[PDB]
């Protein structure tokens, strides 16, 4: 019943410093080593370093020695990793994971995304994708959602508040001109739409924008 | 320098050094007790301390955390888990009465705070007359019965103080420790050490018409050639070494699972054990016993110690504070300090059960803590209300239980896991190497010694143990056996739940 | 440090058959006659997931399909029979020597029978038109294999420029792929032409799948 909950996605100017908080729930926090690992989207996991929550006493992998400082708040049952001298190469997904007493890493965090860039934060534009006017109808129709011109990643895109999870394909964002663009497609029976309302739930945390878009016929 | 020193001194002060030790020595004919005690320290205490650090670190390197599982890792036999159950039963059972004793220390602290303390009978000069008021303070507090009555009748103040003590303990176990841990322990341990030193020095100048404090030190360190042939003394002595060194409890093992495999455990472990010894035999042992003999005389000190477990200091100490400068304030400080000292230890003896519920059976922290607290709180009513129950538990868990369990850990770790593998595990990361002779002590001397001790002990004290009917102790024997069966049941449920997937 | 070299980097296997992934180490991973290599299943969008520990031992919650093997240097992660949701990257780790080190990973993908993409073409949103941009989206869903081709035709002409493409990961149920192709122009240029075509060339058919709409 153990959960590790991590802060979230953060954007930083190169050379600055950040502090990521992995908060520990449902277990005695002092009993178990906490480990810190780095993973690029397309790369294998590098171990950053661990910390012993009872006595503190961190140990960092040689590679990360100067770029990562591990601390702990025993009162709040939280582990912290502070990254300094940020660079684009520091941009990655970071996991906190505790093996039991440190087998290793049995329980994982949700992960935390770090984007190192000077680029400014822009909200996504959400455009409905309807089928073309008078496009012949079959046993099923397919609808879409276009999320364009936002920064940085990620964006949460669901349908009907997460109610329709089946037969939906959400494609990877593609970075063109400092702004990210992605689209999501949903397949539903023809008797489903328009006869029942189909809606886009789009959320950009970084810009703090939750936008919903109705899909209507042309 | 001075700070680092007072800090080093405060790490070992447990109630075991002050409240418990005096009672153990007095009930056994002090000094006749010291020989087996010292021998047990050299032949049992140190090696097992090292053993526990090694086993704990080893189990941490793996992640079991509790003795049932570590034992299972060292010896793949269903029987290993059951012997391992003692690593939960002993600490839980000690916690059940230990929390109550802590509550007495808080109550006394409060009474001293308000200036409600016992003063000797003016112009009485009668050791029994002198003893009655001090006896009455404790007896009126916990409500000792007249005529060996089964039911005990603790004062309302004691009960409310118990409620508060449980509330504080639970309140601490749920939320972490920030304002009252480092920031307070760093003050209280050095303060307590300084206060204790002050008391040993002060008591030793004490000489009165009923006896002399010097006579107490002489009494305690003069070997009684006659009691050595007594198994009870040997068992009591080893049990005390275990209790005072926290050795026999699964708590040292779990705590030890947080230190890295490469970190030294030889010097660190030996240092903790030696610091603990110097911490009691010199300070705790030199306060209460000399004070009681100087004040109440030998006969009364022994009779008081034999009265029950932990009673001795609750009487001797308040007697001492009287007639001393700012004795009421010094007393308040002493007992409040003692209270915090007890607390630190009780959360520690609850940690094995909490950890067992969380790692196995997969329970949350809230549930592990609440169920554990429920068990200690409910069960403690037996110790507060049933005559001689506290003593019976202190005997089975804090004396007998720990030695048998200690032997179990030595056989499981050394014989079954590996003579040489065990040695290798202990040796890794050590600042100094383990003396060559201890390989032989641990492998041959200590285990043979303990096995023989338990055997000679039994059949000497077993039939006598079957011959005691207070009506209130058989409830306790049955009940604690039931608790042991219940814990065995929890281990069974953990294996059934895992095998079910 | 101890370096972990994993055999095939990308592995594809048919349903119901067995998959053998390997791990090799520069030094022995064995201490006290115990192998410290551990396996992880990581799907994209997820953290890793522990599979096997001490190299022979099945973690709970994980089906018996996953079995660990090997010793000394060489280790073998065996998945039989392989299941659809088992598509993901798989890693191995060595805890014997500190610091700790990971394999480079093995990406598993299922072999699914050839399947045609279902193409749908979406006109630019009026709302987007108010913004000045015009984007035409063409979805190609549920096809196998991954390799596909998209050509954008505007008034019969092939448009090379302003095409952003995205592919999903292989589905964990039907083992298919999906792709979104997006032709991005200005509203001015979008109002200059009329017909907008999306042509999908796949191995499942010689004749390309053509989806278009007439701007109106």
């Amino acid at each position: 019943q153990v959960q590790l909950q991590q802060s979230g996605t953060e954007l930083m100017r190169p050379g600055a410093s950040v502090k990521i908080s992995c908060k520990a729930f449902g277990y005695t926090f002092t009993n178990h080593h906490i480990n810190w690992m780095k993973q690029r989207p397309g790369q294998g996991l590098d171990w950053i370093g661990y910390i012993i929550p009872y006595n503190d006493y961190t140990t960092n992998n040689r590679k990360f020695k100067g770029k990562a400082t591990l601390t702990v708040d025993r009162s709040s049952s939280t582990a912290y990793m502070e990254l300094s001298s940020l660079t684009s190469e520091d941009s990655a997904v970071y996991y906190c994971a505790r093996g039991n007493y440190g087998a290793w890493f049995a329980y994982w965090g949700q992960g935390t995304l770090v984007t190192v860039s000077a680029a400014k934060t822009t909200p996504p534009s959400v455009y409905p994708l309807a089928p073309g006017s008078a496009a012949q109808t079959n046993s099923m129709v397919t609808l879409g959602c276009l999320v364009k011109g936002y920064f940085p990643e990620p964006v949460t895109v669901t349908w009907n508040s997460g109610s329709l999870s089946s037969g939906v394909h959400t494609f990877p964002a593609v970075l063109q001109s400092d702004l990210y663009t992605l689209s999501s497609s949903v397949t539903v029976p023809s008797s489903t739409w328009p006869s029942e309302t189909v809606t886009c739930n789009v959320a950009h945390p970084a810009s703090s924008t939750k936008v919903d878009k109705k899909i209507v016929p042309r | 320098r001075l700070g680092l020193i007072l800090a080093m001194a405060g790490n070992a002060v447990g109630l075991g050094n002050f409240l418990r030790f005096p009672v153990q020595a007095a009930e056994n004919g002090g000094g006749a007790f010291m020989i087996p005690y010292i021998i047990a320290f050299l032949l049992v205490g140190i090696p097992l301390m090292w053993i526990e650090w090694a086993m704990g670190r080893y189990g941490g390197a793996q992640g079991h955390g509790t003795t049932p599982a570590i034992f299972y890792l060292l010896w793949r036999n269903r029987f290993a888990k059951i012997l391992g159950v003692f690593g939960l039963w002993i600490p839980l059972v000690v916690a059940i009465y230990y929390v109550y004793i802590e509550s007495w220390t808080l109550g006394f602290a409060i009474k001293f705070l308000v200036g409600l303390v016992p003063e000797p009978p003016p112009n009485a000069t009668d050791p029994d007359s002198i003893l009655r008021p001090f006896k009455e303070f404790l007896y009126s507090y916990i409500g000792v019965p007249k005529g060996d009555e089964p039911i005990l009748k603790p004062s309302l103040f004691a009960y409310i103080v118990f409620l508060i003590t449980m509330f504080i303990n639970v309140s601490i176990l749920i939320r972490g420790i920030s304002k009252g841990i480092e920031r307070f322990a760093k003050i209280a341990m050095p303060t307590l050490f300084i206060l204790a030193v002050f008391l040993v020095i002060r008591v030793f100048l004490l000489e009165t018409p009923n006896g002399t404090a010097a006579d107490g030190l002489n009494f305690l360190w003069t070997p009684d050639f006659e009691k050595l042939k007594d198994p009870g003394v040997w068992i009591a002595a080893v049990g005390q070494i275990f209790f005072t060194l926290s050795l026999g409890f699964g708590a040292i093992i779990t705590y030890a699972s947080a230190v890295r495999k490469d970190q030294d455990i030889v010097l660190s472990g030996l240092t903790a054990a030696t610091l603990n010894e110097a911490a009691e035999v010199i300070l705790g042992g030199s306060i209460s016993i000399p004070a009681a003999v100087a004040f109440f005389g030998v006969a009364n000190a022994v009779a008081i110690a034999k009265a029950g477990a932990f009673n001795l200091g609750f009487i001797t100490l308040p007697a001492i504070f009287s007639q001393t400068a700012g004795g009421t304030f010094l007393g308040f400080l002493w007992f409040f300090l003692l209270f915090f000292a007890g607390l630190v230890a009780s959360i520690a003896i609850m940690q094995p059960m909490i950890a067992f519920l969380e790692d196995e059976l997969k329970l949350s922290r809230k549930h592990a803590v609440l169920w554990t607290a429920a068990i200690v709180f409910f069960s403690a009513h037996l110790v507060m209300f049933l005559n001689k129950s506290l003593d019976e538990m202190d005997f089975w868990a804090g004396t007998i239980g720990v030695v048998f369990f200690g032997l179990t850990e030595l056989i499981i770790f050394f014989w079954i896991f590996g003579a040489d593998k065990a040695w290798e595990e202990i040796n890794r990361g050590g600042i100094i190497k383990v003396p060559r002779i201890y390989y032989y002590v641990m492998r041959y001397i200590t285990p043979a010694f303990l096995a023989v001790l338990l055997v000679v002990w039994a059949r000497e004290y077993i039939p006598k143990i079957m011959e005691e009917t207070h009506w209130t102790v058989w409830i306790t024997r049955f009940y604690i056996i039931g608790l042991f069966l219940f814990l065995t049941f929890l281990v069974f449920l953990a294996e059934r739940r895992r095998n079910h997937e | 440090d101890i370096v972990l070299t994993q055999s095939p980097t990308y592995l594809a296997v048919s349903l119901g058959q067995r998959a053998t992934i390997s791990c090799r180490a520069s030094e022995s991973v064995d201490t006290y006659d115990n192998s410290f290599i551990h396996w992880y299943q990581q799907k994209p969008g997820q953290p890793p997931k522990l599979l096997i520990y001490r190299a022979s031992n099945l973690e709970s919650g994980i089906p018996a399909r996953f079995s660990g093997s090997g010793s000394r240097t060489d280790f073998t992660l065996t998945i039989n029979p392989v299941e659809t949701d088992d598509v993901a990257t798989y890693y191995c780790q060595q805890s014997n020597e500190d610091p700790l080190t990971f394999g480079s990973g093995t990406k598993l993908e299922i072999k699914r029978a050839d399947a045609a993409p279902t193409v749908s073409i979406f006109p630019p949103s009026s709302e987007q038109l108010t913004s000045g941009g015009a984007s035409v989206v063409c979805f190609l869903n549920n096809f196998y294999p991954k390799d596909i081709n998209v050509k954008w035709k505007i008034d019969g002409s092939e448009r090379q420029n302003g095409v952003l493409n995205s592919w999903t990961d292989q589905d964990s149920k039907d083992s298919t792929y999906s792709m979104s192709s997006t032709l991005t122009l200005t509203k001015d240029e979008y109002e200059r032409h009329n017909s907008y075509t999306c042509e999908a060339t796949h191995k499942t058919s010689t004749s390309p799948i053509v989806k278009s709409f007439n701007r109106n």
